[PDB]
């Protein structure tokens, strides 16, 4: 075998310029060999366990839904090294690029989370790491740029065009077009061209794989539902993947509603977007009547992405997974609740999933329910954001 | 088949000259000036036209072309506005080869054929979709053969001989080559000649008249200048009269490099 | 039995005012009952494992000592919930105060690390948490005060006297003097009056207990030495406790040397201090010829403490443990090295232990050695500090 | 035994009056003014003196006393400087009971007995070590009985009857009580009377003359004012002449509340 399906029910594909096709074909073949090499699989596990901290805890909340009959569990990806789930698939891709014989790694980031995760992986595995970043984002993210530089990565500000994340993807991709023989491009989420959506899923699988086995040993049954936020799709497909064949487990993804779907400032194309072709894939898009992609918005930078992974769009059109929305205020109030009732500061990305779970609990408080929230990351990065929105209102 | 390109390349090798095809994005910097830019391109001796339609996220283009999609979109340019310009140009210059450089979502949104029909009604001869590779062009190419528009494909110098053969057979009008002048360029054309590809054109990094002359030499039917033509627009945004003069001068000196 | 030894070879004791003795006696008796109640021990483990994240990883460094024959391991207490080892003994004391029937908890903090740890424990276990803090420290620690407030804790600035950590201990202790019937005082380290040095050791024991069993399963033998920084003694006695009876395992504690021991701006009383009576205990002290306690200094706030736990001073006078020093620059260079060679940002407290381990490796690079560094905490809090010292010099 | 306190309390109950004992920390705010403060305390009718020696970390005292240890240390006060003041006072006022309120490390550093000897040479009669409880006083109390200084202990209202009995037997001079006026206070003295404790004195929160009068009533041999005397120093730091006058007035009105 020398080919893997690039589609999820006519979602996905490889809609890249021709110059990039040999890069994708090469990356696909190496990934297939990697999944067959057992020394690769063991090095990946020793990396996730002895270095990244896996398996991560599965915490049972004590007070946030005490007034109900809902037993609410949290998959503690905030306790992973790096403070977010990204570390999982970043260690995998970097290890994958190491056995392609490559020493260089190209990456892009907006908030800085993916950039920091790429830097720490390349530091441990001795890889030359170049991260592209919008000149405006460089100015707004002084602590994360200093983190990336402390770990030996080259931060390349991009001043052309909008000088933000959309322009760093252009530089990183065109860089990969010229230099894919020596460098690999560490894509940040489960979207884009094949085989990136499939590779990221296989390197985030252990999220759902651990929950299933942890939940069997803790509560005894499979959960009634698993809930995870959906920006590009990375952490949600990580949770869903091993639950897809369990027919009686609902899969709920939560997209950001921003200031309200009725206001247009949102990031929920899965249920409010026309299917189109963008970022090298065919997928739901926030676009106008002419085909121009529209600006997305969320209070958390991790969910500010006007498209979504292909396997998610597929899972919606088959009826296997339901996708919901949470506004800024719903995630903010869920943020403040988890700090006060539990002892955890969640990532504002993760708070969208939590806010939805708090809905399912408070709307039917007498219903026996067993729910899982994929706590995709720590909230220390959002301390400054939450404080300014609270002070701008009344705190 | 026999399109406007076949008429042009036969007339050119008869006169034993190469084709100079400037690239300008439609609607840059605004709708009224864009038509005058396209107008002066033809009057100054362009053999064919390569016109882009502005896209939001041109992930394949460099900074110079990026700034030009932005200028047009900031001014309100619409695919409708582009067809108005394409229609007004062909109405004035019949049988002048006009190709479009598009991104796929402009075609897919609002219907592939529905969009392809508007192109032919505007007088377009060829379409190159930047983010649709050869192995995934089936849906787009079938509709292209039904409406009568030539589908153009990029031939990068590092694709499989299998993929390079596939581009030769699916192609029409001409073949866009990413090969540079200064795998080598000659060995690329050798594979394209054996596979009966459409006539080859060089595009990447064609800025000075030197590079055009050393492009018809070594065996290419023509040459496209992308950034070099757009950059003249970028450097003279406030000065309309100087822009068109620096533009007419550019086309003439680049066309002179295609003779003999 | 209704008594536990308050001394470590004439170090330690209960040198508090008489008004506080019934508080200490009460806390001692409840602690003894707690260590016998098995439902307490199981709730503590489920808390550390399913909530705090234990067991923590034991990482083998790959590049920082590659030029030597030293196999250097890191006990990953930075991956614990809260980002530091403090969470361990804070969850224990709070759980202990919960079964004394008390709902209130008094605490003090300087940098904010202990305050944040007390807040998250009291939030999970539904305890009213009052943290005292110097008015100057409140001004310098806006993110940590906002963290504490987000988790429902009452931050009480102390303006009297020096208006810093020395003054918050006075308020917290006098508060406990009047209110010990309803409130418990969550002491931050393994120092102070009995039974606090003994209680903190038993609630940090699982550090060394996990390393010993993890090292047996990973490398096969016991390590040649375990290295941990020593501020008050909390994280070092956590590592040492289960290794004391292993006669062939060296115990190395690293105190801060600050700007140099010869400069007087240090925090190493264990090997440069006269024994005295302070903080309700008899222990080594940075004091002048008259008995006044001198100001200590370290680049990391966690080590800025002019005394040390009693069991450490005892372990030095018996010859069981050796104690060393590391300057600001040695910990800074060890900080920068772990970011670049490994993919970990260490706490500047932990970097003192690491800097010493880097000495033992580079000084005898051809010597087969197996060393453990207790990575007591994450370094994200020290990002601002390291950046300003680097820019003040040349970065 | 028979110290200066036994002579004082017998003379006082003969005249049927209570003891007013002001607390001032030695060297506050500086060495020269401190002696004048101590001097005016005795001239204004103090029966006994309660003098603290400045410590770096007075973890048992409130803010008012804290600010006063700081004032003295900021001015350079040394235990040596304190003995100079204690010596100059007893040289002027013989057989006037003088007690010291110390923290343990001032005693332990540079030798317990070595420090205890300097106290007796300075004329001190009693020593209360704030951070040494009764069950851990053995090393300090043995040396106290050998040099001839009375060891004073605090009797808090919430200690064990066992511990409260132990303080009665180890004590000398008088007993410091933390009981408030406004377990209750009477039931505390009942246990101290049965156990033959030294004569009880109330200390905590004695600020106004009202509280002194309601302290000799309900059965106490005297009363100590800590913060109230120190606060007069704090509020008049810049004004030396007003400070001493507000000080002499304070001692007289507080002493008047100990009669009848
Ligand atoms: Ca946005
Ligand atoms: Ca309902
Ligand atoms: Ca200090
Ligand atoms: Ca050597």
């Amino acid at each position: 075998m020398s080919k893997l399906n690039a589609y999820f029910g006519e979602y996905g594909g490889q809609f890249v310029p021709q110059i990039l096709v040999p890069a994708l074909d090469q990356l696909e073949q190496e990934f297939i060999k990697a999944q067959a090499d057992e020394s690769f699989k063991q090095e990946f596990k020793e990396l996730l366990q002895e270095y990244a901290g896996r398996p991560t805890a599965l915490t049972k909340t004590r007070n946030i839904v005490k007034n109900t009959r809902t037993k609410l569990y949290l998959k503690r990806e905030d306790l992973l090294h790096g403070g977010a789930h990204k570390t999982n698939q970043v260690l995998g891709q970097a290890l994958l690029a190491k056995r392609m014989g490559k020493k260089e790694i190209i990456a892009e980031t907006g908030a800085g989370q993916h950039g920091v995760a790429t830097a720490l992986a390349c530091a441990l595995l001795d890889l030359k790491c170049r991260v592209y970043m919008g000149a405006k984002d460089v100015e707004r993210q002084s602590p994360n740029v200093f983190r990336m530089k402390l770990m030996g990565a080259e931060v390349i500000p991009v001043h052309s065009g909008s000088a933000t994340l959309k322009d760093a993807c252009n530089e990183a991709l065109r860089d990969w077009s010229a230099n894919y023989s020596k460098a690999h491009y560490l894509l940040g989420t489960a979207a884009g061209p094949h085989p990136f959506p499939t590779i990221v899923r296989e390197f985030q699988r252990m999220i759902g794989e651990e929950t299933k086995q942890q939940m069997l040993a803790k509560e005894g049954r499979l959960p009634d539902a698993v809930i995870a936020c959906v920006g590009g799709g990375s952490n949600a497909i990580g949770m869903f993947a091993d639950f897809i064949d369990e027919k009686n487990v609902k899969l709920i993804g939560v997209e950001p509603a921003g200031k309200g779907i009725e206001t247009g400032e949102h990031g929920a194309p899965l249920k409010h977007g026309k299917t189109g072709i963008f970022f090298g894939m065919k997928a739901p898009l926030m676009q106008n009547s002419d085909g121009q992609i529209e600006e997305s918005y969320s209070i958390s930078a991790g969910l500010d992405f006007p498209s979504v992974g292909p396997q998610h769009a597929h899972l919606l059109a088959i009826g296997r997974a339901k996708y919901a929305s949470a506004t800024d205020d719903e995630a903010l109030d869920a943020f403040k609740l988890l700090c006060k009732k539990e002892g955890i500061i969640p990532a504002l990305e993760s708070s969208h999933a939590l806010a939805h779970a708090l809905k399912l609990a408070y709307e039917d408080p007498n219903k026996e329910q067993l729910l899982v929230v994929n706590l995709s990351g720590r909230g220390d990065k959002d301390i400054f954001t939450v404080h300014d929105i609270l002070k701008e209102k009344g705190e | 088949m026999t399109n406007r390109y076949t008429t042009l390349f036969a007339n050119l090798e008869k006169r034993n000259e190469g084709a100079f095809i400037p690239f300008v994005t439609i609607g840059d910097p605004n709708k009224a000036l864009s038509f005058e830019i396209i107008d002066t391109l033809v009057s100054s001796g362009a053999d064919a036209l390569e016109l882009g339609i502005p896209f939001s996220d041109p992930l394949a283009d460099g900074p110079t072309i990026q700034e030009a999609n932005i200028r047009a979109l900031e001014s309100g340019i619409t695919p409708k506005d582009c067809f108005d310009i394409l229609t007004k140009i062909r109405a004035k210059y019949p049988h002048i080869p006009i190709g479009l450089l598009l991104y796929a979502n402009l075609v897919y949104a609002n219907g592939i054929e529905n969009f392809y029909q508007k192109c032919l009604d505007a007088g377009v001869d060829s379409i190159l979709i930047a983010d649709v590779p050869a192995h995934e062009s089936k849906e787009f190419r079938d509709i292209a053969k039904k409406v009568g528009i030539a589908q153009i494909f990029i031939a990068p110098p590092d694709a499989s001989e299998s993929t390079l053969k596939q581009i030769s057979e699916l192609g029409s009008g001409y073949t866009y080559l990413l090969s540079r002048v200064g795998m080598p360029v000659e060995d690329v054309l050798t594979k394209l000649r054996e596979y009966n590809a459409p006539k080859p054109v060089l595009g990447f990094g064609i800025s000075k008249p030197e590079q055009v002359q050393q492009a018809i030499k070594a065996g290419a039917a023509g040459a496209i200048s992308g950034s070099a033509t757009v950059k003249i627009i970028q450097n003279n945004i406030s000065n309309k009269q100087k822009m068109l003069n620096e533009l007419t001068y550019f086309v003439k000196e680049m066309k002179a490099a295609t003779l003999n």
